[PDB]
């Protein structure tokens, strides 16, 4: 090999000579300590290296060895149920080899366990030609998820020898012919972390993702492969909301990424994640979850590469044909990591100090996610739905991180701390929140249900906007001047935001509402308001229609707690309303 | 052409090539790496035998010793041809769709040439966009630069698609075409355009340049010049009425500051480059009529106002080069108004050139000022109603208030797939004027009231 | 080994050639021509040349006859078990006359990042010393609870108050306090000097001092010296450590002095751009370690410039400090001490501290009712002044009669009274004398009858 010699150490900048063979954006071990860095620029043989860890103790003369590879991640069996650090270093394995509580500088170790024996079940037959992305076999990594071992990119030919058995991630299990010669490929593979995975073609994300939460799935939904932003201020309970989206989502894999998060907050996610039970299987949620955790005081480049590590891992599971969901919390701290690296490189300041390419970096992130067609000779489909938590500057959404995020995402769930103080959970504002998928989800919802769902959510949203106008009127003229007809709009909106929007994440019956039960719950409340308006048109007032139907309205509040197995009660409430109100 | 294997320095997207001769400024290069990967590039600076180049795809994974640079000897060009109609291209003009590659009649630089001031002709004829807010109150004229100001998340992509479908010239002896230039938009917006243009058959009348948001920043800057080059070719050489629609122009400015920050250049207002006014003028002034030529170029640039602010540099400088604006407000979009066009702050400086008898009916300007003044008092009474209740509103104040409500839900709100002819728009304007008593209609002449007022 | 190859002396920085083996951020030692010796560290090293910054400046240094010694080690701190009872300055050397403390080893003051796997959650209540803290805003071992203050407010008396009245319920003399003074005048320095010793709480604490007229580099090292000693006693000797820092505004001021003098582009408000990232390296030094005994807890004291939270100094801490303790000047110039407003000041970890054993069950419910009775009582006083005493009903009149009465006893408990936790709940029921039975609906009603 060729080993360079350091000639200058100035903070995070390290320059070394005799690095002619090395290339740009390649990782390398710096100094006697072996700290990892990244070659940013190269002037003849001398190259400037951007170290990731602290350089206290590095000096001229110490060697530098180029790894010959950019920042990459290992993709194979043994990645599920792991705790990574942004550069894909298992913190549990890290603690076993280092035998210390603190993170040690200069430590390099493989991500996946190259010693664990996995059983490979070959499904491809000998003599069949293969392309990039073709599946040669599967491995049951967990009881919930099968790991599809597939042909790496840039390998074409016919397979000569392939057999099933028990091998590790380094043992060659298949040999394919190439123009260069025979090529033995293991069941694991690397891939650059700042470069998306090739696909056949990207498709429009139109299938709505069943999140289970009634406020999302009805008014502000997100399709499979769509994006969504979350403010999550203090006390709004975004920690409970993220878990509900991580448990009752029909996605096959969940990738939680923490990009520069507070340590105390981070150790909560570490603890409360293997506790979440799977709805169907009942096992721990870590059987389908790859976690990445970065502390705030951790190296800056690790906090920047964290968002790129999870999205690259999610693309690997997406190529296998699974629907993946990556949770980014908190993408605001990742933006502050760029603001630190930009200052370390003396770059031109942009808005509020953030770099001028902050929007391009965000665009590159969300554009890699989505419903696509993976590579192969069978055209299988995968999807990556992106959910991100944007920490504002004290609640104000004028931060450049949120504005550049909303220009590339189509869903925004506005968490309001004022609703949390009003015992309204999930504390999501229903006026500032929006979703540019409701028009597309309305077509899908009207098809499978065969009902008129697009016109029900529209009217239910209208009486919530009319509620906002009548709220300021009540606070201005009072309650003696409001119209009688407009009183029902306030009484059905009160019966909507309480009997439908309010959802308890800990109640075993209310924590999840099936897609069919959402329609039955929305119809009963809407039909109650439509049957009361038509009755109001002729000789009817509120003292007799509201105080005479108290037994019916009390029944609607308990309709959300109806068992999902039968759900026979809610359908019987519709015809029951028209019987009691017609007698008046 | 010979290959150059002398790469002295590689500093970021820039790259130093030495021992070269005959290299010109802004000419294209091709870089061959150890792997064999091909990457386009452009010369940013050349002195003596040294040469500085900028790579589009990036600089990651390039070894200076075992790489080479090919100098194509030409700048950024576009192979113009009459067969480009009905085809989708990328940012620089390569066939993005899976169609047969065109045979270029000629190659033209994307910068073009400046129009001779004495050769440019005045705008005269009127372009029917099929939208009542843009055909009646803020008329569009052949050769006018009339932009659309929108907000982030507002339905400006449906509006730009609708105009591209409905734009037409009321003359038989003419060829109409649309040059739709997508600038740094997401895949979902790009999929919406390409699918809608083929769904309605508007692609048969359009030339689309789709540039994605993850595409390199250089292609985002070259996308307008690319489309405008094909626009001037179809209009001034093939004699066609060309309508240019640009989206998003805010992404274009976001790409300039990203480039200006890499060039270490001094920033101007709000960090944007000081030459933003001129770089935008280079694009917006590539339109208009020319004496003796039947073709014309009309531009409708769509831009998103950051923070919904009009005083922002991007919307402000555009107003100094364009002849008006079409404002899209979230308040109208909250009430389902489609398109959410607020006619109060919108304006067309050249609207008087394409109105009146022979270009429209005789009551175009009259009903325009009456509807505008009536809709003003209507929203003035609506805003006055929230402050002191509905009791303080007079009889006419309640009539104008009901006028402003119907003027939004029945006149402005027409739907993104409703192509109103110019006669339907004028006849509908008289139907809403029927709400007001004949005494309120002071500007309209008595002879016009006796002829059109129902 | 002495180097005489000084080439350039430009401002605080200095250039040395003809060297080898020098590493980055290595501590050096300069011998001047007049015998006087000054210390510095390496800012950058290029080939044989090196750039160093002298701590005491370069005033009166002859480059030719002066000498430079490279110590071969970064900025370290000599730790020992008997540091408790000794006063040190910012660099970690003995401030006042004491016996020579022979350290056990030398640790890097920049600390080591704790693996988030080995980071344990904080779930134990600690004595907060003042009824306003023990109830409205409890603090947990391993919590970053700052106290926002202003210039002229009695926060230095409040800081010294916690130095005595804070302890662990189960104490085997292991509990210690690491008080770090950052850029305070001599009169404020001597105040902590006479208080700690004359009260008998200096033999249970390690205090690092820093004169106001001291090199700004020492104010940067003062917190890292304290947190290094805090991690030594807690993670190597198993002790419960409470860290106090005053003042943190002087720390950011000293960090801005260094940044501006080292030729760097400033950020907003003139403070450096890497200020938030630098503060996160200090507040993340607290918490519990999985499978370990002892913990490090920090209570940073900082004065708010112009008393505005939009300022970056109070705001950037909000991104990393769980909650806050607001000291308002409106309660100053009155008998209330410590002047504490429980309206903006919040704590995010009162749940883990409130529970069986560490606290009692009624502590949580009484806190929620006290916070409601306070906001309703203060809202009644503001309404009686503006809208007149006639607009307030009989319920609204008796509500404000206790907002003021509680501020004299609950908020004002004295700066030297211990007011042990047991005495805080007992008089808690004495506080709601004429609160009506209807008003106790938010709290559990069985707890009221039980107590």
């Amino acid at each position: 090999m060729q080993i360079g010699k350091i000639i200058k150490v100035s903070g995070p900048l390290v320059m070394a000579e005799n690095m002619s063979e090395a290339s740009i954006q390649d990782m390398c071990l710096v100094g006697d300590l072996g700290v990892i860095g990244e070659i940013i620029e190269m002037r003849q043989d001398v190259a400037s290296i951007q170290v990731y860890e602290e350089t206290s103790g590095i000096g001229p003369g110490e060697p530098v060895r180029s790894t010959g590879e950019a920042l990459s991640v290992e993709l194979g069996p043994g990645i599920i149920s792991q705790m990574f650090d942004g550069i894909q270093r298992p913190l549990d394995t890290f603690m076993e080899v280092t035998q210390s509580n603190f993170l040690g500088r200069g430590v390099q170790l493989p991500a996946l366990d190259h010693e664990k024996q996995w059983w490979f079940e070959a499904t491809i037959e000998e003599g069949t030609e293969v392309s990039a992305g073709d599946i040669i076999g599967y491995v049951d990594e967990t009881k919930i998820i099968q790991h599809k071992i597939m042909v790496p990119n840039g390998i074409k030919g016919t397979v000569q020898k392939i057999e099933s058995g028990s091998f590790t991630i380094d043992d060659p299990i298949c040999v394919i012919e190439t123009e260069q010669g025979l090529k033995e490929l293991t069941m694991m593979q690397k891939w650059p972390v700042r470069r998306g995975r090739p696909i056949k073609q990207k498709l429009n994300p139109d299938v709505p993702m069943i999140t289970g939460q009634r406020v999302i799935d009805t008014f502000f939904p997100v399709t499979k492969g769509g994006a969504a932003a979350v403010p999550g201020p203090f006390g709004a309970g975004k920690t409970v909301v993220q878990h509900q989206i991580a448990k009752w989502s029909d996605v096959d894999l969940v990738v939680y990424v923490g990009c520069g998060e507070r340590g105390n907050e981070m150790t909560d996610v570490v603890n409360e994640f293997p506790e979440l039970i799977d709805p169907n299987t009942g096992e721990s949620l870590m059987e389908r979850t790859v976690l990445i955790a970065n502390t705030s005081n951790m190296p800056v480049a690790a906090r920047e590469a964290s968002i790129y590590t999870g999205i690259t891992i999610a693309e690997y599971f997406r190529d296998m044909g699974y629907d993946v969901a990556i949770m980014a919390d908190s993408t605001s701290r990742w933006a502050e990591a760029l603001r630190e690296m930009s200052g370390r490189l003396e770059e031109m300041p942009g808005d509020e100090g953030y770099p001028a390419y902050l929007g391009s970096r965000l665009a590159e992130y969300y554009e890699r996610s989505g419903r696509v067609i993976a590579l192969g000779s069978d055209q299988r489909e995968g999807s990556i739905t992106a959910i991100s938590a944007v920490s504002p500057s004290g609640g104000d959404i004028s931060e450049p991180v949120t504005q550049n995020t909303l220009r590339v995402v189509k869903v925004f769930w506005g968490l309001d701390s004022s609703l949390a103080q009003k015992r309204h959970f999930p504390s999501i504002n229903w006026i500032q929140s929006y979703s540019l998928y409701s028009t597309e989800v309305g077509r899908y919802m009207d098809q499978i249900l065969q009902q008129d769902w697009s016109d029900m959510v529209t009217e239910g949203m209208r009486i919530l906007q009319e509620e906002e106008q009548l709220n300021e009127i009540v606070r201005l003229v009072g309650i003696d001047s409001l119209s009688d007809n407009d009183r029902l709009t306030l009484e059905v909106a009160k019966s909507i935001r309480e009997d439908y929007l309010q959802q308890n994440a800990f109640d075993d019956v209310d924590t999840f509402t099936s897609r069919e039960k959402q329609f039955n719950m929305l119809k009963v409340i809407l039909t109650f308001g439509k049957e009361a308006r038509k009755a109001l048109s002729l000789g009817a007032y509120f003292n007799e229609i509201m105080e005479g139907t108290v037994a019916v309205r009390e029944r609607i509040s308990r309709s959300k707690y109806i068992p999902e197995e039968e759900l026979a009660k809610i359908s019987s409430i519709n015809e029951e309303i028209k019987e009691t109100i017609q007698l008046i | 052409i010979k290959e150059y294997r002398t790469i002295k320095e590689v500093v970021g997207p820039l790259m130093a090539v030495e021992k070269v001769s005959g290299v010109k400024y802004e000419e294209l290069i091709e870089v061959r790496m150890q792997n064999g990967e091909i990457r386009r590039g452009q010369v940013l600076e050349v002195q003596e035998d040294k040469a500085m180049v900028q790579i589009f795809e990036g600089t990651s994974g390039i070894n200076y010793k075992n790489s080479s640079v090919r100098f194509l000897g030409h700048p950024l060009q576009l192979g113009v041809s009459e067969d480009m109609i009905g085809r989708v291209f990328d940012g620089l003009g390569r066939p993005k769709d899976n169609g047969p590659e065109i045979l270029p009649e000629k190659y033209l630089d994307i910068n073009g040439e400046v129009i001779n001031p004495i050769a440019r002709d005045y705008p005269d004829e009127f372009i029917q966009t099929g939208i009542s807010a843009i055909d009646h109150l803020n008329t569009l004229v052949r050769g006018q630069k009339l932009p659309v100001f929108s907000g982030s998340g507002l339905p400006h992509k449906e509006l730009a698609a609708q105009i591209a479908r409905q734009a037409t010239v009321l003359d038989s002896s003419d060829d109409f075409a649309v040059v739709f230039a997508a600038i740094g938009i997401t895949f979902e917006e790009a999929e919406f355009f390409m699918e809608d243009f083929r769904q309605t058959g508007a692609i048969d009348r359009s030339v689309m340049f789709m540039n994605l948001a993850n595409d390199p920043a250089i292609e985002r800057i070259a996308t307008p010049r690319m489309a405008l080059t094909a626009a001037e070719y179809l209009a001034y050489e093939k004699g066609m009425h060309v309508l240019v629609i640009m989206t998003d122009m805010t992404n274009y400015a976001e790409a300039l500051r990203e480039i200006s920050a890499a060039r270490r250049e001094v920033p101007g207002r709000r960090g944007y480059p000081g030459y933003l006014y001129t770089n935008l003028a280079t694009l917006f002034e590539r339109a208009g009529r020319i004496r003796g030529l039947k073709g014309s170029v009309t531009q409708i640039p769509i831009l998103t106002m950051p923070e919904d602010d009009k005083t922002h540099p991007i919307p402000d400088l555009t107003g100094y080069i364009t002849e008006g604006q079409i404002i899209l407000t979230r308040e109208l979009y909250k009430s389902g108004i489609q398109p959410p066009i607020d006619v109060l702050p919108s304006l067309s400086r050249l609207k008087d050139k394409g109105t009146g008898a022979g270009k429209t009916r005789e009551d175009h300007a009259a009903t325009m000022n009456q509807l505008f003044a009536a809709y003003a008092q209507g929203k003035q009474a609506k805003e006055l109603a929230v402050v002191l209740g509905e009791s303080a509103l007079s009889d006419i104040d309640k009539i104008y208030a009901k006028f402003a409500e119907r003027f939004e839900n029945e006149y402005v709100n027409q739907g993104f797939y409703t192509n109103r002819t110019i006669t339907e728009t004028l006849d509908l304007g008289w139907e809403l004027l029927a709400m007001l008593p004949r005494t309120e209609l002071k500007r309209i002449k008595d002879d016009l009231l006796d002829k059109y007022l129902p």
